This record gives C-alpha cells, structure tokens and sequence, in this order.
RNA sequence: UAUCUGGUUGAUCCUGCCAGUAGUCAUAUGCUUGUCUCAAAGAUUAAGCCAUGCAUGUCUAAGUAUAAGCAAUUUAUACAGUGAAACUGCGAAUGGCUCAUUAAAUCAGUUAUCGUUUAUUUGAUAGUAUACUUGGAUAACCGUGGUAAUUCUAGAGCUAAUACAUGCUUAAAAUCCCGACUGUUUGGAAGGGAUGUAUUUAUUAGAUAAAAAUUUGAUGAUUCAUAAUAACUUUUCGAAUCGCAUGGCCUUGUGCUGGCGAUGGUUCAUUCAAAUUUCUGCCCUAUCAACUUUCGAUGGUAGGAUAGUGGCCUACCAUGGUUUCAACGGGUAACGGGGAAUAAGGGUUCGAUUCCGGAGAGGGAGCCUGAGAAACGGCUACCACAUCCAAGGAAGGCAGCAGGCGCGCAAAUUACCCAAUCCCGACACGGGGAGGUAGUGACAAUAAAUAACGAUACAGGUUGUAAUUGGAAUGAGUACAAUGUAAAUACCUUAACGAGGAACAAUUGGAGGGCAAGUCUGGUGCCAGCAGCCGCGGUAAUUCCAGCUCCAAAAGCGUAUAUUAAAGUUGUUGCAGUUAAAAAGCUCGUAGUUGAACCUUGGGCUUGGCUGGCCGGUCCUGGACCCAGCCGAGCCUUUCCUUCUGGCCAGGACUUUUACUUUGAAAAAAUUAGAGUGUUCAAAGCAGGCCUUUGCUCGAAUAUAUUAGCAUGGAAUAAUAGAAUAGGACGUUAUGGUUCU
RNA sequence: CGGCACCUUACGAGAAAUCAAAGUCUUUGGGUUCUGGGGGGAGUAUGGUCGCAAGGCUGAAACUUAAAGGAAUUGACGGAAG
RNA sequence: CCCGUCGCUACUACCGAUUGAAUGGCUUAGUGAGGCCUCCGGAUUGGUUUAGGGAACCGAGAAGCUGGUCAAACUUGGUCAUUUAGAGGAAGUAAAAGUCGUAACAAGGUUUCCGUAGGUGAACCUGCGGAAGGAUCAU
C-alpha cells in the first residue's frame, strides 16, 4: 500500500532506479486522519511492536494551556481560522498540529477572576458592566482578599489577549497531534508569535 | 550442510612428456627401489619440491627473524627426525641439498631390504604388502611408510606372521595337512 | 529476514568454543541472556566438549534437569544459557566451582576455584543513571542492574557483586596502576596494569597496559576489564598462567623442558 | 623447472601467427576398471510443467477434563491416576531450496541511531488515596441435517477457564489548591478537593572561573536521564490464576498467620534481533554526451504518515541536483563476498554451488494474524497454467525430500532413522525428508594388488637375466562369529575355504618430425583412409588397414569445448610503430598527465642497547673493562620540539591543509601458508600422551589479508598557506576606552 | 651561438638494409600525445555525423585461410649497363 | 610468376516492395478486480436497563452503501529490443584451373606507386599534382 521508501524514487543525479524487491511491510504508511470538530469519534490503531495509536476523527474539546498564568484547562474548540500548510484545512476546519483555532474562553476567565479577583475584556456593555461589578463585589473573607491582594500587579495581562475576551474565544494552536494520540492539546496565543497570526488573519 | 571435507593432490607431472634423460633417470630410480609406476616418483620430486619452497621463502628474510627461526628449525628438526637430514647438516641450507633418493632411502620397503629381511628389494614390498613385517607392535602394509629415526630398531617380523613364529601359512597347512 | 534466526550453523559458530568441523552441521545456538552470543560459552558446550561429564547433547540436558547445575548461584535448566566472563557455575554434586576467565590463548580456562571465592564475582560497570522516582542504578557488564550503588562508582569500573544477595560489597575505580584483563580482541585474556589512558573524543579511548613481563599492548577500553587493586593483587584467581603472553617459541621452549 | 619445439625459403636471419606441450574444486564423452579411505552430483538449456507420498507441530506436579475413555479402590461424595477430543498458550517469520531480478543496487570492510521498534532470555521494578473471590457466553460432547464433491459446515440442547468482560481489599504521614469563619498587620483555620503508574500538551529544576563591599547524575555534545507544576485520556495496569508441602500463635474460631515453586504483569536496563545509516570500493559499452524537473527532480517552511529520520507524501515557495575524474542510457550467456584454477614476480580467468549477506516461491498486486511476514507447505484478486464435477459448484502452486515429463552435451533412491548435530513446543517424555544412514555415483582426492624366492640348464660377465622344475607367501572373493550401527551395510578383526597358463589373463593411446618407440611382414594403390601442424597414400607406404615387436602413462588413458601457463602475442613490471601491422598533413588548444633550483647543515659532550671478539668468566653458554661497527637517546652550540593548573599522569585553552611511510587495533569461521600430533602410511582429522591409572596430564598455536576508515611515530620526497596599499607579529603584568558574563 | 646538410668510425644499436640517432633499451623507468596485435573479408556493411555533390570522419561481423610479409644470400633470367 | 571481367558449383553475410511477421521489456490513455481506510447502514443480540400494556434509551454488531488509497489485469497506441520470411539486386570466399586478354614482377617491353577526376569487355587507360619504395646518391 502506502510505502515510506527510499527506492521508488530517483536518485540525486536522476538515474531511475530498477525494482529491488518487493513492498515491505515495515516501511508502510497509512491514510491520515483528517480530524474534523464534531462529537468525539476514535479510532484505535494496532502498530509495529503492538503498539496502539489514536486517529481522532471527530473531536470537540481539548487541553488547553496557558503559557503566561501557568494554568491548563479543557475547554471547547469553536473553529479553525488559520493553517500554515493548506488553506484547505481552514476551509474544511482540519484539526492538525500547529493549526490556529479559536477556544471557548470560560474556564479561562473562571480561573482569571477567581485567582485575582479582577474581569477580562473590558467591554462597557450593561452585562459587562454588571458582570464586573458582580465580580469585584463577591463576598469574600478577609484574608481571601488579603490573598487576592498579593497577586495584584501581576494581574494586567497582555492587550491582544485581554482583548479577545470580549469576544468569549482566544486565538491557540494546537500542539497535540490528533492523527496520532488522538488527542487536540495546544496553548493560547501569546506575545510576539500572537502578534503574527494577528497580521495573518486580519489581511 | 556440513563442512567441507580437505583434500590436496599428493604429485605432479612433468611438463614435457617425453625426454629420454628424464625417463631413464626415473626409470633408473624406480628399478633401484622397486616402485610400481612413475607417480611414486612424482610423489617424492613433489613433495621435495615444496619443502625447498618453504625453505626459500625463510632464506630469503634476514637471519634472526623470529619466523625463520621458528619454522625452520621446526622443518629442519623433522628432516633429521625421519633421517633424511643428517645430524651435522642442520643449517637450512643443506635442506635445499636434498634430493629424491634421500626419501627413497627413508621407505619401509627400502629398509626392510636393507636390514636383511628380504632377498631384494622387490621381495621387500611383497613382504610388506602380505602383513608380515611389523614396526614396533604395529603391522604396517604401505611400502611407503617413512620409518623415523627410532622406529628404525623395530623393523622385524610380525610376531603372527609365518616368517616371524606365526602359524603356517595356508599353503604349508594344505600340503603338511594332506 | 522476516524474524530472528533460530539455528547456527557449525562453521559460524564463535571460534574460541573450539568445535570441530566434522561432528555435525550446527552447533549450540545460544539463548538470549546475560552475555553476548558471540562472547558467551553455552552450558551444552562446558559440560561436554570442556569437562566431557557429558557424552552428547542428550546427556547434558538429562545432567541439567536434575537442578544440578548452577550460575550465579541460581539454578539454570536452559542447555544454551549464555555463561560469560565472571559467571561462577557450580556442581554441588561434585562439590566443584568454577569461573570462566579468559585463559591467554583467547579461550575459556577450566578455572576451578574454592566455595569461598564462589560467593562472589567481578562486573564492570557499563552505565550509571537514574531510574524511575529519582533512584540512581548500575549496569554491569552481565545486564545486572544494582539500585542505590555507592555515588563514587562510575562507568569502566569494577564492583564486587555478593552473588547471593546481588549488592555490590565494594568497587574499584578506574585509573592508572590498576589491575586488568582484557576481554575482547587479539589481547584477549592477558593481564597488567594501566599505563595511560589515551582518550579520543567522539571515537573510542584506548589503554595502554604493561605486562608482568614489561611488555607494553594497546587496546579499546571497551576491552579493558579491571581486575585489581594494583599488580599481584587481583579480586578473583586468575588462571593458569597468569595472562602472561609468551612467544611460540618460548611456549616452544617450555612445552620441551616440561616433557624433558 | 623464471624452459620451449614443428610450420613461409634453393638456403639464411627476422616479424608474426598457426600447431605442438602442461594444469583445471572443469564440464561432457569414449574405451577400460580389482582393493581401502574420502566424496561432488538437474547450476548451465526451461525461476519450464508436475501424478503420488512425506517435509510443523506441541503438555508439565503446576491454564481448562462428568470422554456416557482406560485403570484402581483410595488420604477423599467437588475434583485428585492416566488420558483421546476440544478451548487456551506457543511455534509455524527458523530451517531447507534456488539464483530469476538486481550494476552505487546487492555486497565487503568501516560507522551511526543525541533517529527508532524489539516476543523471548537475564537484572531490577508497583502499599496510592460481592472480596471467604463478579458476570455471560462458546468449543469439545449429545442428536437433527444438507451437498456429487473439500481439512464445508447449519439448526437445537449442555458446560469450563491463565479464553472473554468487569471489579474491591492497605501503611504512615506530608505537600498543593479552593476556602466558610477568625485573628485583625496579614497570621489561625473548619470543610472540600489532588497525589501510584501509563497517555497528551504547556511551563519550570536539570547549576558549576578562583576572594573582596543548601543539594544538583551522565555525555565530546542535547530540549538527555530524572524530578516538579497545571490539566488531559471512548482510562493503560498496581494477580478474581495454578502445583506441591502443610508449619507457627493461641483469643481453639474452619480464627489469625505462612514455605518452596508455575504462570502472568508496568517500566527501565540487558540479550536475541530489526529498520534506516557514514566513508571507500563493482564487468563491457561514446555506433550512449548530456540527464533529472508534467505527474518530486535539488532545497526551505508547515503539516500528514511512520516504530522512528527523511520529498516518504501533501500544501506553499525557491531553481535547483548529476556529468569527459564518464553522468544518463544500453549489454551482461551479472546475485555480492569469504574464496577457486593457474601461477618466478607482476598478473589472467572463474566464483549457480557446504559459510556470511541479499532476493524469490508460476507472474504481478493487496493484506490478515502476530513481537516479528507485504509470509505463499497463510489469505484475497487478476493473468497464465491446471485438477474433480452429478455442470449447480469445489480445490490448486515441489526454486523443500524422493520421484515423473520436458529440455538438453549435461546430473542419483518415490529407501531407513531421529541414534548423532541441533531446532521447535505447555516439554527430561512429542516432532523434525533440518539433519543423519544406507542406495546410485571412474566429479575430483588418498593409499595401493595383478606376483616373490630357490634348483637345474645354459649364455654371460664372484652373480643379472634368459627357459623348465619346486616348495613357500598372500589378499581379491567367500564365510562362520564378534565388532560396528537406532537397526543394518561396509570398514577393522578373525575360524573353515580361497593361485601355476597363479584363464584370479590391464588398459588406453601411439611407433616420420614436433615427441619416447620399426625403414619389420602381409593387404590397398592419390582409392580406402590417416594426418592438432608439417605432411603420408599414384605397386619394396618407417604415416593408411592388419600381424609381430616396441614406446608412454596405468586403474586409468584418450577426445571435444572453455580457461590458465607457455604469451615480453595486451607488455605497470614488460612489447612494437624508417622498411614486417602501426607517428594524426600541420599547428593551436581545454580537461588529463608531468613540471628548474633554493629555507637546520655541521660541530661538541654525556649515555642506553646489540654484533664481533678481546677479555673467557667454555657447561653451545653468562659480566664491567677494551676496540671498532650498528640503532637509539639527552643536553650545548643564535635553536624549532604547543601552552597553563593539579605537582610523566590527569584536568583545561590553542592548533595551515594534505599525500607518503612506521607501529598498533581491525579485516568471522572454513579455505591458504604453517607449529604439534605414527589417522598402520597418506589425503585427512584436531586429536592426543602417561604402568594402565576409581586419574593425572600438553593441546586445539602462529602468520598472511589490505584498498577504505581508526590510533600512532617520522618530517626526506611531492604538494599547500602565510607579513606587500601591511588589515602583519609580540608586549607574559604595556597604557587607556567600549562592551559581554 | 643558431640552422640546412654532409664525410669517417662504430663505443653503441639493429633481422639486416643501415643509423650521431634508429645510441645512452633484460645492466629493462626523464615528460607526454597518437597508433598496431597473423593474412584476407575490409576501410566493406550498418548506424551516426559533416558535405551541394563527389565524398570525408567514425567503423564492425559472418565467413575464410598457414601463411602473408621484412631484410639479406646463391643462382636463373632481363626486349639493362660495361 | 601472375591480374581482372565472363561461365559453372557450394557456402556466408548484406540491400530489398511487403505501412512483412513473431516474441519480450518500458510506457500514454481508457476500463478496472480486490484488499485497506472512511462514510453511513442496522440482519440480530445483550441490557445503562426504565416501564402498567411495555415504551424507551445504552452497548455490541453482519450484509450492504459513500468517498478515498494502493493498485493487479485487460484494450488501444507509441517506443525500445531480440529472432525471422521475401520476388529481385549486389558482393565476398572456397573449388577447378573453363573463356578473353596480358595489367604487375626485368627499363615486364608505355618505369611503378599515391590522391583525385573522367573513360573503358576485363585486367586497365588518360589528365593534373605528388613519391622513389627508380632504371640516377655524380658532371
Ligand atoms: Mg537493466
Ligand atoms: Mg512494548
Ligand atoms: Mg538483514
Ligand atoms: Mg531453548
Ligand atoms: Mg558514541
Ligand atoms: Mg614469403
Ligand atoms: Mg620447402
Ligand atoms: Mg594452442
Ligand atoms: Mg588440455
Ligand atoms: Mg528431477
Ligand atoms: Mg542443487
Ligand atoms: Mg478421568
Ligand atoms: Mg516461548
Ligand atoms: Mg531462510
Ligand atoms: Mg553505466
Ligand atoms: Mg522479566
Ligand atoms: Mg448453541
Ligand atoms: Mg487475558
Ligand atoms: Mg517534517
Ligand atoms: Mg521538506
Ligand atoms: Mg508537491
Ligand atoms: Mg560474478
Ligand atoms: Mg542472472
Ligand atoms: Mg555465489
Ligand atoms: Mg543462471
Ligand atoms: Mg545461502
Ligand atoms: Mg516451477
Ligand atoms: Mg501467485
Ligand atoms: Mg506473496
Ligand atoms: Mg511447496
Ligand atoms: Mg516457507
Ligand atoms: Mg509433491
Ligand atoms: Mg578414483
Ligand atoms: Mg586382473
Ligand atoms: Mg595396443
Ligand atoms: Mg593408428
Ligand atoms: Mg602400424
Ligand atoms: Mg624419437
Ligand atoms: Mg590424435
Ligand atoms: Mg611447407
Ligand atoms: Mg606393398
Ligand atoms: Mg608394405
Ligand atoms: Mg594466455
Ligand atoms: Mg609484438
Ligand atoms: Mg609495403
Ligand atoms: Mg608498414
Ligand atoms: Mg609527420
Ligand atoms: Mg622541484
Ligand atoms: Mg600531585
Ligand atoms: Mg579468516
Ligand atoms: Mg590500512
Ligand atoms: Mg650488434
Ligand atoms: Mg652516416
Ligand atoms: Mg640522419
Ligand atoms: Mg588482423
Ligand atoms: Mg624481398
Ligand atoms: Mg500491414
Ligand atoms: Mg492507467
Ligand atoms: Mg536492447
Ligand atoms: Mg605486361
Ligand atoms: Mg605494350
Ligand atoms: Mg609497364
Ligand atoms: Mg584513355
């Protein structure tokens, strides 16, 4: 079937080399995996030595890390927006690695407003505003806020970041490969590399 | 399968088939030591062929080389030991000296005539080849069998043979039994 | 071809085993384990083509699967097990131990030795590292694998393994002065002490050893086995002769004055 | 044995080939064939086609036994011995065969994996935040069958597990997060969550130049080993298993505890492997000079896929990559190598074939299972062959062993056995056309009969024969028997038999020359024929056909073909080119090849070793002194020989590039050379030897390999670089300034 | 000093004719290019390439054959000389 | 001594209309078995199992289906390579010395030979320019 050999292919001076032997087993590859977003599907795969890999066909969540706070969480994957390979796989929403896509920002901002205490986004709209004062106005002990007062200063995060919460979905990048381990793990964006796909996607 | 068994050939013959001095000079030495045929000849010229190519071979690096001390002591050593070196001769020169009537004289069949034995030299390896002559305790029935140097003062009869205080033989036991 | 080879053909096999030519078409391939196949001696073949306690290969595995024969001090019923450098085989029946230790001539002495220095033996250490939770281990030379060593001992050098429990008594570091054999190699079996070591990064470091007669060889550290504290003073017997290389014709020259 | 000889002429000397000559682990064939040992053998042509039989199966006390199997009554009314059938496990990926494909491919030597998978073996390794032990299937079995037909299987009724699917049982703390309340200068806290190991991410340790105003491993090198934090997962596995013993404590309750083992299990290491991989090296061909890049060719980025690296594949992007130092294409009556034949040296030719590596199983292709296969004594499909059929269907793969057909110049038994060598399995026990044994076997190789000795008679120069007269000797063969062997055969031993024409009868080629041995006799008459070549044969043929005699080699000898030497007729060593073949018509010219001389020489001092002796020191042999000679040193001469720290070994910092040569390591075993060793000798083999041993004991050496790579010494020879617009060298502690850690 | 040559000798070379190079070549190595491998078939066939063509350059094989050939000697012959 | 046409016989190779023939390799295009992956599908078969008749809703899951992927094989075409037929044409060699002459070897009776170009039954002849391997090393 699929073959990973050297043979079939002309040298470097661009002689055409003759048939050496017959397709071996232990040079094989298979069909990708072509992971799209939907309710979660795997395939298990039996590999050379016994091993097992995981075509994730359909997933919908994945783990999530923020690079910055320190903090992973799992959270829903809305789309993909961007993919430095093919367009194609934008089109189609292709889960790959180091494909950009867009997460649900939640359990992102649970964790942020409950570790310090502050909003994200910043948006000036009445569910904003209430929100903001919702939280800023949570009943809290002393030394609660004593410890949420520590952690003050290091509390601004990025603009471009903080920014895109308004929006409930943050720029990642996923750095699991799901044809392999079935799994679509990856990070937010953040800083200069943010900065970059920013550029990409607004054209 | 299993390994492969070594065998080499034990002669070589002539270039030239046909040269009257050559062919009296080998027919020459077989009727003096009773040979069967040409190729007992071609067996003692080749096997004294090799012997001085390896002697070569150790003249040619320098005196006090560990390979022509070694090994030419060791090919002179087992020249005296069989008598076709003497004993004042041991220097690897005189090695190449040798000629084919040196090992001729080593033959069973040639001592067995020479100790009196037999009548001829011909009447020698019939002896040999009927079971009667012993060298030690061993009966021996090659004609070409290269007696050494101490097994020399064992050339006798066979102690079973009739010549040596065996029985009779089947022909005296048929006409003495008649 | 499709998976490991199962046979080996006579003429293949490793030479210092000295089989002859004629008996057969294979001979003992033997089985994974401890030792190298190419630097290992088989059960089957010590205790019939060494010792001749056994007649055939018949014999040896009716002689094994009566749990008389032991390496290492465990009871060892696979007719082919790798028995290698250092290994200790003991026949209780015949209240007999010995120890395989290269003899000068490249081949495996007959080395019988007392129970007491049974109850041990040599690894040199292949690799220390750390194990999983952080525990530190070596890797001796025999695959043994030694947990919580003492944090001194490094690769090249020699533990002393108790053989009953499986701990390392002591060690011996690797430096200049120090006893060794050679394992692999045209030198194998000789013995002496380091001289130099002779490091060649990314390629392979090489020994330079004296012999008890002041004879100088060079060699691959990954041939270099020590032995010793110092000169005259190694941790196990060594074999007749000493590891001491004479030339043929001084084995020429003893062999005569031995038989008169 | 480093060799030549015949043929051009009336005669000569040459060039030159033809012919002769010898070998072949080199094939065929002809004639002939007594003995012993050893032993190749359907490769060549057709990797052409195959009837038939066999070639792969496997159970221990220790997975599963209600055989309606056998056996016995026994520690046993849960089972208990043995044990078909089945389920489960493992193997079937080894071996064996063949050489079609294949020309930088395979392969050889040498590397790498800090680029991966790895059943098994061997070491380690798991207290993790209904339990006196969970379920429901299924086989074998029983009995209903269908088909002409297969190692086809369908309904129905049972029943098990180390099968399948689930599931508890546990240390002690400690740490982290959230945190009601509380203290109230930031502490205390109830209560919640999280901890093993695997998976997948992200982020942190993973340090290491010496004094002044707490740990931290390895490597040449890592983002390594390992640890930590936050999470994650169609939630990995942290024993619902099996045999033998049955012990100890009493709180005498089926109480609590516990001994040696089977099997299994996660990860790491190890071993057996595998897959890729660095460098260098292949025969002929230019009547093959340009090739590769649509549709991957060279590279980059990202991904996918893979066990993993990689254009391996995809997207986008560059326009690259190889080549007269022969790329690309073509041929190969091409698998590569270890090796074989011949060989003064240098070489030439061969290598299907006992070992190693590769590839294939009629031709392709695709896969399942599994640790491992793109497997074919596994499956699926097509093509080509081909079998049974009741015509509906079904079953195939001898380049395994034996055997058949065909092809051909060309190649053996449809035999016996697991006794040996080893392999496989649950295994002390089963299996093995692997392997061994015998059969056929003038492939090659070893040894080696076919007669020996007397007396007469003569010839003869004290004895060599030529004849007719004797008594001895012996194995070829036959055989009691024993040995041999798994059982035999044969060998080896050995009763009785077994030689005068010892008919127990040696052949194959020749007799002009080359080339050894007839000018004998008969036959034919340029006929028949011979003759490798020159030649012979037309009526006394030394050559034909025969008889006699003789020569050569001999259990072997001839013929054909190929190949090697001869051939210095392929010439590097080592040819020839005025006229024998052959200097381009003449210049230019790129690659290639090749290129003047020149740079530390001489001198002095001390010293080590080995050769000769003198000493002599003699039981051939050993010492300073002495002489010379030959090698190595170490200092001094204006003096190269890296440089610092610990202090020649161990720990740092620098370094013109080679070629060459020395030494060392490496170049598998077999083969070659070679040491030892009375296989009765020998070819061989790796044995063997000792006063006869309830054991002692030498061995199984050693060289050679040779290009490439590795380490090393030397610095001649031959290249290479340097300070010319000085952008040059030293300042070790030169004087400042700019920085970096 | 450079040329075109010549005469004598043969140390030397060669099969000889002859040669101051055709010497310094079995006592075999200064550098380098081209060409030949018994006589014919044959500079033919075929392919390529150049040319307007004639042709040039490159260039086999089947088959056939024991000589073909070089230099010199003696003779014979010559419609050669003396 | 000797050369070449022409005539007879035999053998070898060559050219040659036949868009000749046959076999094998590579390949464009078309068609395309089968496996694998994927997509639905859902014969029947167990209950997360809930339900006063049972309606569910959870899992496993065969045939089959969708789209891919590897891709045998066939048809057509092209090309390469290897064998082979062919009326006729034109050679070579061997055999014998058949017919015609006498071109070469002597100054071979016109010295011979080379390149080139014409001519001619055949050897060959002639022109132009060369060579001596000449019949002259010389006036
Ligand atoms: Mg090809
Ligand atoms: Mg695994
Ligand atoms: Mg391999
Ligand atoms: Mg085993
Ligand atoms: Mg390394
Ligand atoms: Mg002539
Ligand atoms: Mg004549
Ligand atoms: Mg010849
Ligand atoms: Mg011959
Ligand atoms: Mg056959
Ligand atoms: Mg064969
Ligand atoms: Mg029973
Ligand atoms: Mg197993
Ligand atoms: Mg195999
Ligand atoms: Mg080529
Ligand atoms: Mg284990
Ligand atoms: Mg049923
Ligand atoms: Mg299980
Ligand atoms: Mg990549
Ligand atoms: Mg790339
Ligand atoms: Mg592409
Ligand atoms: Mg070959
Ligand atoms: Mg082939
Ligand atoms: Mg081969
Ligand atoms: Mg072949
Ligand atoms: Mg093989
Ligand atoms: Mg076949
Ligand atoms: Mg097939
Ligand atoms: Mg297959
Ligand atoms: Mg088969
Ligand atoms: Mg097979
Ligand atoms: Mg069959
Ligand atoms: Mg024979
Ligand atoms: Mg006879
Ligand atoms: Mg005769
Ligand atoms: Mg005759
Ligand atoms: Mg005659
Ligand atoms: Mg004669
Ligand atoms: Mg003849
Ligand atoms: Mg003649
Ligand atoms: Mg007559
Ligand atoms: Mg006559
Ligand atoms: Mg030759
Ligand atoms: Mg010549
Ligand atoms: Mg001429
Ligand atoms: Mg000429
Ligand atoms: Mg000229
Ligand atoms: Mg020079
Ligand atoms: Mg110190
Ligand atoms: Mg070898
Ligand atoms: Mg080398
Ligand atoms: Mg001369
Ligand atoms: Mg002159
Ligand atoms: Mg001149
Ligand atoms: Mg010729
Ligand atoms: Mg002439
Ligand atoms: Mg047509
Ligand atoms: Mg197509
Ligand atoms: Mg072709
Ligand atoms: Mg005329
Ligand atoms: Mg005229
Ligand atoms: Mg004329
Ligand atoms: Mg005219």
């Amino acid at each position: 079937g699929i073959s990973r050999d050297s043979r079939h292919k002309r040298s470097a001076t661009g002689a055409k080399r003759a048939q050496f032997r017959k397709k071996r087993k232990f040079e094989l590859g298979r069909q990708p995996a072509n992971t799209k977003i939907g309710p979660k599907r795997i395939h298990s795969v039996r590999t050379r030595g016994g091993n097992q890999k995981f075509r994730a066909l359909r997933v919908e969540t994945g783990n999530f890390s923020w690079g910055s706070e320190g903090v992973s969480r799992k959270t829903r994957i809305a789309g993909v927006v961007y993919h430095p390979s093919n367009n194609e796989l934008v089109r189609t929403n292709t889960l790959t690695k180091s494909a950009v896509v867009q997460i649900d920002a939640t359990p992102f901002r649970q964790w942020y407003e409950n570790h310090y205490g502050a909003t994200l986004g910043k948006k000036k709209g009445g569910a904003h505003a209430a929100h903001a004062a919702e939280v800023a106005d949570a009943k809290r002990s002393r030394k609660v806020e004593r410890k949420l007062a520590a952690r003050s200063g290091a509390a601004a995060i990025e603009s471009a970041v903080d920014s895109q919460f308004g929006s409930g979905r943050l720029y990642a990048v996923i750095s699991s490969r799901p044809g392999q381990s079935g799994r679509c793990d990856g990070y937010i964006l953040e800083g200069e590399e943010l900065a970059f796909y920013l550029r990409r996607l607004t054209a | 399968p299993r390994a492969p068994r070594t065998y080499s050939k034990t002669y070589s013959v002539p270039k030239r088939p046909y040269e009257s001095a050559r062919l009296d000079a080998e027919l020459k030495l077989a009727g003096e030591y009773g040979l069967k045929n040409k190729r007992e000849i071609y067996r003692i010229g080749f096997q004294l062929s090799k012997i001085r190519r390896a002697a070569r071979d150790l003249l040619t690096r320098d005196e006090k080389d560990p390979k022509r001390l070694f090994e030419g002591n060791a090919l002179i050593r087992r020249l005296v030991r069989i008598g076709v070196l003497s004993e004042d001769k041991m220097k690897l020169d005189y090695v190449l000296a040798l000629k084919p009537e040196d090992f001729l004289e080593r033959r069973l069949q040639t001592q067995v005539f020479k100790l009196g034995l037999a009548r001829s030299i011909h009447h020698a390896r019939v002896l040999i080849t009927q079971r009667h002559i012993a060298v030690g305790k061993q009966i021996v029935n090659i004609p070409s069998f290269t007696v050494r140097l101490d097994s020399q003062k064992h050339i006798d009869f066979a102690h079973n043979s009739p010549y040596g205080g065996g029985r009779a033989g089947r022909v005296k036991r048929k006409n003495q039994g008649k | 071809a499709r998976g490991p080879k199962k046979h080996l053909k006579r003429l293949a096999a490793p030479s210092h085993w000295m089989l002859d030519k004629l008996s057969g078409t294979y001979a003992p391939r033997p089985s994974a384990g401890p030792h190298k196949l190419r630097e290992s001696l088989p059960l089957v073949v010590f205790l019939r083509n060494r010792l001749k306690y056994a007649l055939n290969g018949r014999e040896v595995k009716a002689i094994m699967m009566q749990q008389h024969v032991q390496v290492d001090g465990k009871v060892r019923t696979d007719t082919t097990y790798p028995a290698g450098f250092m290994d200790v085989i003991t026949l209780e029946a015949t209240n007999e131990h010995f120890r395989l230790v290269y003899d000068v001539k490249g081949k495996f002495a007959v080395h019988r030795i007392s129970a007491e220095e049974a109850a041990y033996k040599l690894g040199k250490v292949k690799k220390v590292q750390l194990g999983k939770k952080g525990v530190p281990y070596v890797v001796t030379h025999d695959g043994r694998t030694i947990r919580y060593p003492d944090p001194l001992i490094r690769a090249n050098d020699t533990v002393k393994i108790d053989l009953a429990t499986g701990k390392i008594d002591d060690f011996i570091k690797f430096d200049t002065g120090r006893l060794v054999m050679v394992t692999g190699g045209r030198n194998l079996g000789r013995v002496g002490v380091i001289v130099h070591r002779e490091k060649h990064e990314g390629g392979f470091d090489l020994v330079h050893i004296k012999d008890a007669l002041e004879n100088t060889f060079v060699t691959r550290l990954s041939n270099v086995f020590v032995i010793g504290t110092e000169a005259g003073k190694p941790w196990v017997s060594l074999p007749k002769g000493k590891g001491i290389k004479l030339s043929i014709s001084e084995e020429r020259d003893r062999r005569r004055a031995q038989q008169g």
